Order: structure tokens, then C-alpha cells, then sequence
């Protein structure tokens, strides 16, 4: 019989798809903690130079 | 033979593998002997190869359909070592409905064998006869410009045809030559006179 | 057994039935291949009589073995035309350019028709001005303004036809298709 | 014998094995390079526009 082995390669299929959606998702998270990270930063400098 | 002609209602999507994209199954056949031998080679053709994949799917008065699953890079490898084995896969597709339009082809080639012959029927006869008009125009315009050639000034031909039915054209040609050669002439009796044949 | 056409979205065209009946009177080999062709139109390619002539090039090198159809609808819905082998086009004065096979008809849902006779060749004729077909004592058997406006149809010896026309002696053009086979 | 096979019937399940290990080692390297651009863009374009920001404010 050969259908045994194609659940697994099936499951295989599956982990490939949910990696890709990871870590696509952690790229876009990580674009949008950059953006994050660097209005912060600017807002920091801002202060300081508004402040002097 | 049912491995080599269109398996279009033989073989089924279960022999396949479907929506799967690094493995796929081919379908194979195996002459009368070589049943164990293949069936214990099958997965030496190529590598990745799902082992223990043999099974039946048809057979024919010469040979047994077979199938191997394995990945799509191998299929190849896998037909061309069978066919320089002396050994033939079987080639189909999953179309779902190759049945249905290969039987519509056949169908039109049944009507059109018989509509065509009849409008090639009606263009020949027709060209029989326009063809065969502007045939006997041509000869008519030979024989007159021949007489204007060989004759003199006003056209007084008499412009007959004569029909020799039994083995006598040759004959016919050579009593009228002799007996009225000198028409064209005492030293040009090539034909003397003006003479043609329609050979009907 | 049937025919075929090329229109492309306008009002009025030609119906099969009539070019069916059309179909019985014309020279053979002609009548086997049946694809009819919309060589010129009135609603869809203007209404002058230059791009009537500059729409129909004698383009007869593919088949010169071709009939040419023109159909013509009068004031009050009286249909007829004539049958053509050679494509219409303004030529010197030596000459009437048409075979001895050519005929006129007056259709309807009522089929008539007059071949051409070998009384004589008059009014097959083709110039800048005017396209007229049988001719002789009188006017012209069929005859189309440079405007395309108006026409006139009589009996002619070319022909002896009797007149097409709802309006005999003279009429106006409502709608004109030409045909090529 | 409803089963045409040469070998053990355990070798299937080793190659099955090793099928998917490499599935999964493939994934893994791809996530790896995914994770790792996600990471030095995090610093490129974060250093861009911190510093042509700074820049006109300043």
C-alpha cells in the first residue's frame, strides 16, 4: 500500500505552509517594530531638541 | 493493446496522486514474464522512489498495467530506463475528461467523412463539366488557327468528327493520310492536312 | 444547404431565408461554397458613394470566379437588387464591363427574377457618378445617385424587366447592403 | 499477495522518514533566511529614516 505514506507527506505539506505564514508574519511584525522603534527614536531626539 | 491506446475509461484519479506537489504515480505496463521481475526492479529505476508501491491496474492479452508512485523528477528517469529495458509505461493524464471529447472527435470525423465526400462529389462533377467545356474550347480555337495557318484567306472549313469505335484510330489515320496525303502538298504529305484526335 | 454572414451590430442587416431563396438563380460552382460576406454597408460605412467604390476593391486575384450581390430596400420597404460578377469600379468610356450572366430580382417574404438576354450588352456600367444597371430606349434598368438619395428602374432590353421600384419611375434609397460570394 | 515488495517492510518508513526530514530541513532553512532579512532590514531602514529624519529636524 502506498496511501501510509502520504498522510505524513500531507502533514509535511501542512508545517511547510504554517513555517511560510510564520515567517512571513515575523517579517512584516519585525517591519512594523522598526517603524515603531525609529518614531520613538525620533520622538526622543524631538524632545531633546525642543526642550533645548 | 489498452496500455498503449487512451485509457480514458481504465484507469482512475485513485491510481494517481493528486494534489500533492513533490510526489506523483505513473502507470506502467508489464509484458506477460516479466511480472516478478519488474515488480521487484520497479523501485531501482530512480531514486525517491516510494517503495512497496506495485499494483495492478489493467492487463491486456500481452501485458499487465502496473503503477509506481514517485516523485515528478523521477517519472522520467523511471520511463526511460523501462523503455530501454524492453519495458513500457503507460502514458494518461488527469484530465476528467478526455473520454468524453476523444469519442466527440471520432464522432466528427464520421460526419465530416461522410459531408465532405458529398461537397467533393458536387465540386468534381461540376468541374467535369466547366473543365471539360473549356477543354473542348481550347481544341475548337487549335483547329481553327490551324486551318488559318495551313489554308488561305476566307474560312470555308468543313469541320467534321468522326468516331472509330473498334481498334481502328490508327487505321482511320492512315486512310485518310494516303488517300488524301496531297492536300497538304505532293512533298509534304507531322501530318499532311489539318488533323487532330480526342482520345474518349 | 446554408449561408453564413459577417455583420457587426447595427440596425438592420439581411435575413438567411432570403439569401436562400436568392441562393436557386446563379451560376454553378458558385452556389456549392456559401459564405456570404458583408463587403459594404450603408449604416456602418457611411453613406457616400466613393467610399461605396474604395470599400469594394477588385480584389478578384484569391477567386476570380465570384458573384457579387447587391441589395437594396426602397421607400416603402419594396426589396430587390440585382446579381454581379465583376466588382464595381469607375472605368474609360470604351466599354460596358459584365458578363452575359448577370440578372436583377425583386424579393420578399415572393422570389422573381430576369436573366440577362442576348438581345444585346447596354448599362453595365461603372463611373464616379452613377452605377446603373440594363439599359437602352428609356432609363436605366436600375440606377443609384452619386448621394445615394435617389434611383430610377425601367424596362430595358438587357434585360426585359419589368419596374422594381415601389415608386417606379423614380425613388429614394433607405437602406443598402452589398454582398460578395 | 497484496503487498509487491522486495524489501523489508519497514524500509518504506525509513525513507518516508528521511522525506520529510529534508521537507522539514528545507523549511527550516528557508524560515532561517526569512528570520534574517526580517532582522537587517529591522536595522537598515530603521537607520534610513532615523537619520533623514534627525537630519531636517536638526
Amino acid at each position: 500500500s502506498q496511501k501510509n505514506g502520504i498522510a505524513t507527506l500531507l502533514q509535511a505539506e501542512k508545517e511547510a505552509h504554517e513555517i511560510v505564514s510564520k515567517a512571513r508574519k515575523y517579517r512584516q511584525d519585525k517591519l512594523k517594530q522598526a517603524k515603531t522603534d525609529a518614531a520613538k527614536e525620533i520622538d526622543s531626539y524631538k524632545i531633546q531638541k525642543d526642550k533645548e | 493493446d489498452l496500455s498503449v491506446r487512451s485509457l480514458h475509461d481504465i484507469v482512475k484519479p485513485e491510481d494517481f496522486v493528486l494534489n500533492s506537489e513533490h510526489l506523483t504515480t505513473v502507470l506502467v505496463a508489464v509484458p506477460k514474464s516479466l511480472k516478478s521481475d519488474f515488480e521487484k526492479s520497479y523501485e531501482t529505476l530512480s531514486k525517491n522512489v516510494v517503495p512497496a508501491s506495485a499494483s495492478v491496474i489493467a492487463e491486456d492479452a500481452e501485458y499487465v498495467l502496473f503503477n509506481v508512485h514517485l516523485f515528478k523528477k523521477n517519472v522520467q528517469e523511471f520511463t526511460t530506463a523501462a523503455r530501454e529495458k524492453k519495458f513500457i509505461p503507460r502514458e494518461f493524464n488527469y484530465s476528467e475528461e478526455l473520454i468524453d471529447q476523444l469519442k466527440k472527435e471520432h464522432d466528427s470525423a464520421a460526419s465530416l467523412e461522410q459531408s465532405l465526400r458529398v461537397q467533393l462529389v458536387r465540386l468534381a462533377k461540376t468541374a467535369y463539366v466547366d473543365v471539360f467545356i473549356n477543354w473542348f474550347h481550347i481544341k475548337a480555337l487549335r483547329v481553327y488557327v490551324e486551318s488559318v495557318l495551313r489554308y488561305g484567306l476566307p474560312p470555308h472549313f468543313n469541320i467534321k468528327i468522326i468516331a472509330v469505335p473498334p481498334k481502328n484510330l490508327s487505321k482511320c489515320k492512315s486512310e485518310l493520310i494516303d488517300a488524301f496525303g496531297f492536300l497538304g502538298g505532293n512533298a509534304f504529305m507531322y501530318e499532311p492536312f489539318v488533323m487532330y484526335i480526342i482520345n474518349l | 444547404r446554408l449561408n453564413g454572414y459577417l455583420p457587426s451590430t447595427k440596425n438592420k442587416l439581411l435575413t438567411p431565408e432570403m439569401c436562400d431563396e436568392i441562393r436557386t438563380l446563379m451560376p454553378t460552382r458558385i452556389q456549392l461554397y456559401t459564405e456570404w460576406n458583408l463587403l459594404y454597408s450603408l449604416e456602418q460605412h457611411g453613406s457616400s458613394l466613393h467610399s461605396l467604390y474604395s470599400n469594394v476593391a477588385p480584389d478578384s486575384k484569391e477567386f476570380r470566379r465570384v458573384g457579387y450581390v447587391l441589395v437594396i430596400k426602397d421607400r416603402k420597404n419594396g426589396i430587390f437588387g440585382a446579381y454581379s460578377n465583376e466588382a464595381f469600379h469607375p472605368n474609360e468610356h470604351r466599354q460596358y464591363t459584365g458578363n452575359g450572366e448577370c440578372f436583377l430580382w425583386k424579393l420578399d417574404k415572393r422570389f422573381s427574377g430576369y436573366p440577362y438576354t442576348g438581345v444585346n450588352e447596354f448599362a453595365i456600367y461603372c463611373t464616379s457618378e452613377f452605377l446603373s444597371m440594363g439599359a437602352g430606349d428609356g432609363h436605366y434598368g436600375l440606377l443609384c445617385d452619386d448621394g445615394l438619395l435617389h434611383g430610377v428602374s425601367n424596362p430595358c432590353q438587357t434585360y426585359g424587366n419589368e419596374v422594381l421600384s415601389k415608386e417606379g419611375k423614380k425613388f429614394s434609397i433607405v437602406a443598402l447592403e452589398v454582398w460578395r460570394v | 499477495s497484496s503487498a509487491i515488495t522486495a524489501l523489508t517492510p519497514n524500509q518504506v518508513n525509513d525513507e518516508l522518514n528521511k522525506m520529510q526530514a529534508f521537507i522539514r530541513k528545507e523549511a527550516e532553512e528557508k524560515a532561517k533566511e526569512i528570520q534574517l532579512k526580517a532582522d537587517q532590514e529591522y536595522e537598515i531602514e530603521k537607520t534610513n529614516i532615523v537619520r533623514n529624519e534627525t537630519n531636517n529636524i536638526d
